[PDB]
RNA sequence: GGCUUGUGGCAGCCAAGCGUUCAUAGCGACGUUGCUUUUUGAUCCUUCGAUGUCGGCUCUUCCUAUCAUUGUGAAGCAGAAUUCACCAAGUGUUGGAUUGUUCACCCACCAAUAGGGAACGUGAGCUGGGUUUAGACCGUCGUGAGACAGGUUAGUUUUACC
RNA sequence: CUGUCUACUAUCCAGCGAAACCACAGCCAAGGGAACGGGCUUGGCAGAAUCAGCGGGGAAAGAAGACCCUGUUGAGCUUGA
RNA sequence: AUUUUUGGUAAGCAGAACUGGCGAUGCGGGAUGAACCGGAAGCCGGGUUACGGUGCCAAACUGCGCGCUAACCUAGAUCCCACAAAGGGUGUUGGUCGAUUAAGACAGC
């Protein structure tokens, strides 16, 4: 019923700069540069400067937009959020590797930014990844048969991830009983 | 190795071909060709070292009226090695087997063809003289 | 396989709700299917599993 | 060909039941809503100073309600095989015995031997075995001439240079 | 599962020289319409003049349908009219 | 052809009642059409309308206003008319009747 005024604010911590101009966000930090474009959501970007103490606030407002429209808010804060966890501790997701009978070979490529495996369900393939920009994958030494992988923003850690797990599905068989396959078993943090 | 290479094909359905094995069969009567997906119009045909579908024409009784396997031994029209030589047979010769490619009989009376001899260790080893 | 990384691959594989319409694969949690085919149908049933 | 769709064919909805238990893996009784014009009917609008009347052969194209092939979801999916469903008409879908046959039924191969339209595609493209002139035989019917949604044999397929 | 060869045509030339047929004419998709358009409606398009074939269409030509029905039209034949 | 109406599953089927229309009739509108809407007509000038329209084709506003819809099925787009149903949707938009809640409503700790 196009709501006069929906609005959400966010605490930016003192150790990230963050600059907004035509919804163009940039988030920096001691990991690193993140940049988000946001020209797809009709709304208004305003930064707020506290003076007497300088701490930072985002605030994303909608004006006489619909329930659909006004979704986008706490999407776009998410984001914000994600990118400030990113710059300043850093994404980690972990994967392992699950099979009944043939183990799965890791051969990690020059510089932890390719991964092959060579022996899926006893497959003659091999299957082959590149991981997205600014991550990394690294066969973990503490936990057997572990893939970890690091980098600054969320979304490509987790792209990386699921172009892993989904380069080794099962085919033409009861995946309920062949559960062979590598997946997701922990999003965490880095620092 | 690796695969037979194709030869020209000389016999269609509906060729009478003599039977050169031991079973009593005078000749074999071809009703198709295995492996062949075929065209409109035209006939399956068969070649030295194929295995066909065969009926017996003369011979003892308890082989005439039924439907067996077979594999073509020799052929009349000439077909091209890879060497380059055109070759063929006097005529054109089969011998019964089941359907795993055992021969039926013991003994082939004649020479047999190379490809066919390569492709079905069992007439090899009953043959006599290959090529 | 081990019972903790059975349990992992049966997240991804077993644990999931099946459109009786269009069959398509839901999350656990799912009230309606996401599919437009099937007009986003809330007849929904459980994965079975190997019994 | 046109209207219609009773009939034919192809789908859906409810859920009493079937499915070792369990309505919905796979089915769907009692009921009920539809779609299609490759069935057959209903009608008689066009054609009787004539639109060549079966089938086969050849040739092209088109459809999907998908038989095979590519990629997928589901299963009463261990494997193998199978079944249900989803994108999907790009490619292919055969050699023979009997019958004029459409249809049918067998033999054989094959990945498969899916279903259909195009004036029930196509005779100045063929063929003419069948139907459907005149000869003739049989059976039944008729006093008879003759008849026959019965059988049989022989019976002219024209013309393009606009 | 077609290939090839010979003659005569077709073909091109000199001479010679018809006929059938012809409301006007001649590119298509759909619409409606006498329910299957070359013309009408809406679109696609569309560029002088000529040659050899071809059999999709012109619901092509050839005949006032011989099938079927009607007429208070016959005619060949039959009989218990 | 509106309405009344018989047989038929139905038919651009077949048959009746009243009235009107086409046939015998052009003209404006419905793109197109015997029957629908408007309206009936000597040959002309001017003005104004009927039905129907005013983004272009194409004469007349991209005129002044309010909401709804987003169609990854060819979204939808005007009596006759050139079709669509039962069932469904946690798409979105209004309403109706109920339940909990600052002695603190629902989800996670
Ligand atoms: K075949
Ligand atoms: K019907
Ligand atoms: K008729
Ligand atoms: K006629
Ligand atoms: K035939
Ligand atoms: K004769
Ligand atoms: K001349
Ligand atoms: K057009
Ligand atoms: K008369
Ligand atoms: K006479
Ligand atoms: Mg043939
Ligand atoms: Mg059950
Ligand atoms: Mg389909
Ligand atoms: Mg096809
Ligand atoms: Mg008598
Ligand atoms: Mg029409
Ligand atoms: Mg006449
Ligand atoms: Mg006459
Ligand atoms: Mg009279
Ligand atoms: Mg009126
Ligand atoms: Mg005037
Ligand atoms: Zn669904």
């Amino acid at each position: 019923m196009k709501t006069i005024l929906s609005s959400e604010t966010m605490d930016i911590p003192d150790g990230v700069n963050i600059k907004v101009k035509a919804k163009q966000i940039e988030v920096e930090g001691p990991r690193g540069k993140l940049t988000r474009n946001f020209k797809h959501l009709n709304l208004d970007f305003q930064l707020i400067k506290d003076e007497e103490t300088g701490k930072k606030k985002l605030k994303i407002d909608a004006w006489f937009g619909s329930r659909k429209t006004t979704a986008a808010i706490r999407t776009a804060l998410s984001h914000v959020e994600n990118l400030i966890t990113g710059v300043t501790k850093g994404y980690r997701y972990k994967m392992r590797f699950v099979y009944a009978h043939f183990p799965i070979n890791a051969s990690i490529s020059g510089g932890n930014k390719a991964i092959e495996i060579r022996n899926f369900l006893g497959e003659k393939r091999v299957r082959k990844v590149d991981m997205l920009e600014g991550v990394t994958v690294v066969r973990s030494e503490k936990v057997k048969d572990e893939l970890v992988l690091d980098g600054n923003d969320i979304e490509l850690v987790s792209r990386s991830a699921a172009l892993i797990n989904q380069k080794c599905h099962v085919k033409n068989k009861d995946i309920r009983k062949f559960l062979d396959g590598i997946y997701v078993s922990e999003k965490g943090r880095i620092v | 190795a690796g695969n037979k290479f194709r030869m020209s094909l000389g016999l269609p359905v509906a060729a009478t071909i003599n039977c050169a094995d031991n079973t009593g069969a005078k000749n074999l009567y071809i009703i198709s060709v295995k492996g062949i997906k075929g065209r409109l119009n035209r006939l399956p045909s068969a070649c030295v070292g194929d295995m066909v579908m065969a009926t017996v024409k003369k011979g003892k009784p308890d082989l005439r009226k039924k439907v067996m396997p077979a594999v073509v031994v020799r052929q009349r029209k000439p077909w091209r090695r890879k060497d380059g030589v055109f070759m063929y047979f006097e005529d054109n010769a089969g011998v019964i087997v089941n359907p795993k490619g055992e021969m039926k009989g013991s003994a082939i009376t004649g020479p047999i063809g190379k490809e066919c001899a390569d492709l079905w260790p069992r007439i090899a080893s009953a043959a006599n003289a290959i090529v | 396989i081990e019972p903790s990384l059975m349990a992992l691959a049966r997240k991804y594989n077993q644990e999931k709700m099946i459109c009786r319409k269009c069959y398509a694969r839901l999350h656990p949690r799912a009230v309606n299917c996401r599919k437009k085919k099937c007009g986003h149908s809330n007849q929904l049933r459980p994965k079975k599993k190997i019994k």
